[PDB]
C-alpha cells in the first residue's frame, strides 16, 4: 500500500496557479492513486487556538494522565489492541459488491463525470478506487455484503480529495455564472458578504448554488479568493 | 536432438457476406464499448499490406503504424493487451 507525501516545488500550494503546475508529477501518477488529499495551511485565528491548546497540554505532562480517562470511557483504542484487529479482519472478512449498491455506484459515477465535462468545455481507474474504499468499510464492521450506507461514505471521501484537487439546480448554476461575468468587470474586488445580500435576499438563488458556482470558477484561473475567501477578485476571462 | 479441410471450408463460407468487415472488427475487443473506427484500423494492421519488391533491389514497406493520442485510460491501455493475445507474434514493450 503506497502511502507517500509529496511537497510543492515553490514551498507552498499556490492557489493562483493550476494544480498541474504546482505538482511536479506526470499524468500517469495521479491516476494510479486512489485518494489525493491537499493539506492547506490556512491562517485562521479560530483554528490556531484549538491547535495550540492541544500541543501545549501534551508537552505539559498531561498526555499520560489523559490516557487513563479516555481508555476507561471507551473512546480510544490502544496500539496493541489495534494490531490484532486489522489482521483478524484481513483473513476472515471477505466483502463483495451487493446488487443494490452496484446501481448506485454506476449511476453516481456518471453524475460526477458529467460535472467535469461541462467545466472542461476522471478515468477508469478512479471508478475501481471507490470500490476498494467501499469494500474496506464493510470489513470494519465484519459485513460480507456491502450495503448502501458504505457507498455514500466512499463518495464523500472521494469528492473531498479528487474533486478538491482539480433540473432546477443545474439551471440556476448556469444563470449565476453568466450573471457574475456581466455584473462584475474583469478585476472586480467585491467582498463575499456583499454578493450574498444580493442573490439570497432577492429570492432568486439559494446558498448551495452560491458556493458551488464560486468554487468552479476558481479552478479556471478566473476568480481569485483573497483574505481567506472574504474578498472575491476576478483575474481571468 | 533439438526440436524448435474443415477450417478452410468455414473461411470461404463466411467471406461471401458483404458485412464481414464490421463483424470481425467488433469481435476483436467485445469488452470495449464503442470506438468502431479505432477497431477497424487494428484489423488492417494485423493483416498487413503487400511487400512490394522492385527489380533493382529497392524494397518497400507494407506495415501500418497506428498512433493513439488521448486522455489516459480511454480504451488505450486495455486495448493494447488484447492485441498481444490475438496476434501470433507480439512483444509487450
Amino acid at each position: 500500500s503506497v502511502l507517500a507525501a509529496a511537497n510543492p516545488i515553490y514551498g507552498r500550494y499556490d492557489d493562483l496557479k493550476s494544480p498541474g503546475d504546482n505538482i511536479d508529477f506526470q499524468t500517469t501518477i495521479l491516476s494510479r492513486f486512489d485518494m489525493i488529499f491537499i493539506v492547506k495551511d490556512d491562517h485562521n485565528e479560530e483554528r490556531d487556538i484549538s491547535i495550540a491548546n492541544h500541543v501545549i497540554n501534551i508537552h505539559t505532562g498531561n498526555a499520560n494522565a489523559m490516557q487513563n480517562q479516555q481508555e476507561e470511557n471507551g473512546s480510544e483504542i490502544s496500539i496493541e489492541k489495534m494490531k490484532r484487529y486489522i489482521t483478524y479482519c484481513r483473513l476472515k472478512c471477505a466483502p463483495r459488491l451487493s446488487p443494490q449498491a452496484a446501481e448506485k455506484l454506476s449511476s453516481n459515477f456518471v453524475t460526477i463525470r458529467k460535472q467535469l465535462l461541462i467545466n472542461e468545455l476522471i478515468t477508469i481507474r478512479q471508478l475501481e478506487a471507490i470500490i476498494r474504499i467501499t469494500e474496506s468499510l464493510a470489513k470494519l464492521e465484519l459485513s460480507p455484503i456491502a450495503q448502501e450506507r458504505h457507498v455514500d461514505e466512499a463518495i464523500r471521501l472521494f469528492q473531498a480529495s479528487t474533486m478538491d484537487a482539480a433540473g432546477t439546480s443545474l439551471s440556476e448554476i448556469r444563470r449565476f455564472e453568466q450573471e457574475l461575468k456581466r455584473r462584475l468587470p474583469i478585476g472586480w474586488s467585491t467582498s463575499y458578504q456583499t454578493l450574498r445580500r444580493e442573490f439570497v435576499d432577492t429570492h432568486r438563488f439559494s446558498q448551495l448554488a452560491l458556493d458551488k458556482a464560486l468554487y468552479a470558477l476558481e479552478k479556471h484561473e478566473t476568480i481569485q479568493l483573497r483574505h481567506q475567501g472574504q474578498n472575491i477578485y476576478r483575474s481571468g476571462v | 536432438t533439438v526440436y524448435p479441410d474443415f477450417d478452410i471450408r468455414n473461411i470461404n463460407k463466411l467471406s461471401k457476406k458483404k458485412d464481414i468487415f464490421d463483424i470481425l472488427s467488433q469481435s476483436l475487443a467485445p469488452s470495449i464499448y464503442g470506438h468502431d473506427h479505432i477497431k477497424k484500423a487494428i484489423l488492417l494492421m494485423l493483416m498487413g499490406g503487400v511487400e512490394k519488391n522492385l527489380e533493382n533491389g529497392s524494397h518497400l514497406r507494407g506495415d501500418i503504424n497506428i498512433l493513439m493520442v488521448g486522455d489516459p485510460s480511454t480504451a488505450k491501455s486495455q486495448l493494447l493487451r488484447f492485441v498481444l493475445n490475438t496476434a501470433s507474434l507480439a512483444i509487450a514493450t
